[PDB]
């Protein structure tokens, strides 16, 4: 949890970061492509 | 606020060149050219301020000379403009235009700075940068004293320098009330950069793109570079109309495959079928390649239609403009470079683009004349299959980077850092995580002399901190020769026709105990032939990469003597040559290693990742542990480029991240508990 602790210890609390605490709270998953197949398939 | 204007070249005070006042007939009819004096009164009046136009409109040409007007105008002594642009090539070719345009010789009063590509003096007012370097200017400039306008151009793109740029700007014109801030960019965005700067003023280009008819597949196609080419070639053939091609691909090898089948099927009709030039354009190009996409089509004997053919990455997508280009091919993809922080895994990606991307790139097909995009998939596709926007990269990015370079820049709170988009914190976390691993951070977060240190060098945490822990192994030089070759693309020639002539010439350079060593090999082998390019043909090997190699390592030790690190080796005939380097490359990589597992896959430490070793690999058996380069995320999930280390580095050079209170349970753990045991027994 090393990276828990010195996010906490920058202050933060919970929940989403940026001055107003409005950040997604979760990251993005991207969905990759596998070959060639064209968009859709 | 007004100079006395000669019409003489006010760096020479010599008469303009006959080819400087044909430049400037054509760039008066820009259409940003309309709006000097609104800019003007803008810029004089405000601080900050954003600009929006097209891309055709003329920003990243006039605007920075605007700005070079300005700050003429202005008392004491002379400061320069910076204009950031996300990519590399649109950098150094805008820069050589502008340089053109302003009657000068690049690299004296105009510029370009790119990471190990400097291309500026003392004489240099106007200069066109990355967003990454101006951010490392920022480290031992932290109010950017240099300039006197900051122009953030490309803002739309959102890449993750713009976007701390944005943040470190914000705070700048704080401290600083004589520097003028732009932002520029293509899309309005729904007024996110004015209200980001405090709801500052905007000037906003007419567009002039002609009508553009796109068109769809009706169905899915099952591969999207057989329908590129496929497209391509019924384009030169069928459309009566004069006008060049602008294909949409997603890397440089890709691209490469698709210029060599374009001009295999095209040269497969001798007569009659019109000469078509195919030009290439990715990110490494050299500045001769770059600029040949500019240069003219071939000429109509029986009236056979000549055209260009511009096989391009997304660099084509907003960062310039190739004039004559009327037809656009769109198979909807692009490659991005994403962090899953649950794994700890990054990896390059072909991914869908966004309905905003895709507009963009059928836009350019409509700057010159009525134009037409070929879509490589169905309109159904479009719409549910696509998102509207692409997702800003700091929301998909390892942040561990931008952390190190904010910290160094003394910005202690990330949590509140004004993030035009915050990341989540779990990527947050697992980059505070990192530096502290590479101990970077100490453990309240805090930078350390090794972090600030490893801030300087423009690389990945990882390799920063590998070249600098060497010293210690005495095997600096061959790190860095190893960083190097790292640090620029593929170096070995694998043509599709020829595979086992290029494999059984790599295997000429490879090293028994894997990949990393291979590329030592490579980079020796080439400096002993003295750079030749008949030695690099003669064996396969990529002679633009091993000369941009050899221009990182010598730019990486310049570094080096800055902060006094030894650049140190080992007695060849000594076993510690190939051992010191090999435990050298655990000190940046220890994160990054697999244990070969009983039946034969390969599982990586901690996040458990299955993998395999990637097929390029050197290795003619499988090492029970490998230190890996990168995850390769296609059908199944590669390591490449890989080296055999022992366990027992692991434990002594990395025990805070081989700390056995919290490692899974696995065969690897058995195995370093029995070390562990051992040293204690
Ligand atoms: N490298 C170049 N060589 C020849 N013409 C160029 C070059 N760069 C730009 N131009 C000309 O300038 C026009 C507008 O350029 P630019 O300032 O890059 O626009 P923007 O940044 O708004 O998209 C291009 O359409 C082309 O006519
Ligand atoms: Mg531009």
């Amino acid at each position: 949890n090393i990276g828990n602790q010195l996010l906490r210890k920058m202050g933060w609390t919970g929940g989403g970061l940026g001055k107003s605490g409005e950040g997604i709270r979760e990251p993005i998953s991207v969905k990759e492509q596998h070959k060639r197949e064209g968009l859709g398939l | 606020p007004h100079m006395l204007e000669q019409c003489i070249n006010p760096f020479t005070n010599l008469p303009h060149t006959p080819r400087y006042y044909d430049i400037l007939k054509k760039r008066l009819q820009l259409p940003v050219w309309e709006y000097k004096d609104r800019f003007t009164d803008i810029l004089v009046r405000h601080q900050s301020f954003v600009l929006v136009g097209e891309t055709g409109s003329g920003k990243t040409t006039q605007i920075p000379q605007w700005c070079v007007e300005y700050m003429r105008s202005l008392p004491g002594p002379k400061r320069g403009v910076a204009c950031t642009q996300p990519r590399r090539v649109a950098a150094m070719s805008v820069a050589q235009r502008v340089a053109d345009e302003m009657d000068v010789m690049l690299g004296q009063e105009v510029g370009y700075s790119i990471r190990f590509e400097d291309c500026s003096s003392a004489k240099t007012i106007l200069k066109y940068m990355t967003d990454g370097m101006l951010l490392r200017e920022a480290m031992n400039d932290p109010l950017l004293e240099r300039y006197g306008v900051i122009i953030l151009d490309e803002a739309h793109e959102r890449t993750l320098a713009t976007d701390i740029l944005m943040g470190v700007l914000k705070e700048v014109v704080r401290q600083r009330s004589d520097l003028k801030v732009i932002v520029m960019s293509a899309t309005l965005d729904a007024g996110k950069f004015q209200i980001y700067f405090d709801n500052c003023p905007l000037l906003t280009i007419p567009g002039r793109t002609h009508p553009v008819e796109i068109f769809y597949t009706p169905e899915p196609e099952r591969d999207y570079l057989e329908a590129a080419i496929r497209t391509v070639i019924q384009i030169h053939m069928c459309e009566e109309e004069e006008g060049d091609l602008l294909l949409f691909l997603t890397g440089q090898e890709e691209i490469d495959e698709a210029c060599k089948r374009i001009k295999r099927e095209v040269d497969d009709l001798g007569p009659e079928v019109g000469d078509i030039k195919i030009i290439p354009l990715y990110s490494t190009l050299p500045p001769q390649q770059q600029q040949r996409i500019f240069e003219p089509p071939p000429p109509k004997q029986n009236g056979a239609i000549g055209r260009k053919v511009v096989v391009s990455t997304n660099i084509a997508e907003t960062s310039l403009t190739i004039d004559g280009v009327v037809f656009v091919i769109d198979p909807g993809f692009a490659k991005q470079k994403v962090y899953n922080p649950r794994i700890r895994v990054e990896s390059l990606l072909v991914t869908a683009i966004s309905k905003a991307s895709a507009q963009q790139r059928a836009g350019r097909a409509g700057r010159t004349r009525p134009g037409k995009c070929f879509r490589l998939y169905t309109e159904k596709a479009y719409k549910t299959e696509m998102q509207d926007n692409t997702y800003p990269e700091i929301l998909r990015s390892n942040l561990g980077s931008v952390v190190l370079q904010l910290k160094k820049l003394g910005i202690d709170d990330l949590v509140h850092f004004d993030f035009m988009d915050p990341p989540a914190p779990e990527t947050l976390m697992r980059a505070l995580e990192l530096l502290n691993y590479l101990a970077a951070l100490n453990d309240d977060g805090d930078l350390t002399e090794l972090g600030s240190m490893m801030a300087e060098f423009p690389l990945d945490p990882q390799l920063a901190k590998m070249v600098i822990a060497s010293c210690d192994y005495n095997c600096s030089n061959e790190v860095l020769s190893i960083t190097a070759m790292l640090s620029v693309p593929q170096c070995f020639v694998r043509p599709t026709e020829a595979k086992k002539a290029a494999d059984e010439a790599k295997m000429r350079f490879a090293h028994i105990d894997g990949d990393h060593l291979t590329l030592l090999n490579v980079y020796h082998a080439f400096k002993q032939n003295h750079e030749s390019v008949q030695w690099c043909y003669d064996n396969f090997i990529n002679y633009r990469s091993l000369m941009s190699a050899d221009n990182v390592r010598q730019q990486l030790s310049r570094i080096m003597d800055r902060f006094n690190l030894p650049r140190r080796s080992t007695d060849f005939t000594s076993r510690d040559y190939y051992i010191n380097i090999r435990k050298a490359l655990v000190t940046g990589y220890f994160m990054q290693v697999a244990h070969l597992e009983r039946t034969g896959h390969y599982l990586t430490v901690k996040d458990n990742q299955v993998v395999q070793l990637h097929p390029s690999t050197v290795l003619d058996h499988k090492p029970e542990w490998v230190l890996y380069n990168e995850f390769v995320l296609t059908t199944k999930n590669y390591i490449r480029t890989c080296t055999d280390i022992k366990p027992e580095w692991l434990v002594k050079i990395a025990p805070q991240y081989y700390d056995m209170s919290n490692f899974p349970q696995c065969e690897a753990k058995r195995q370093l508990d029995r070390i562990i045991a051992k040293l204690q027994s």
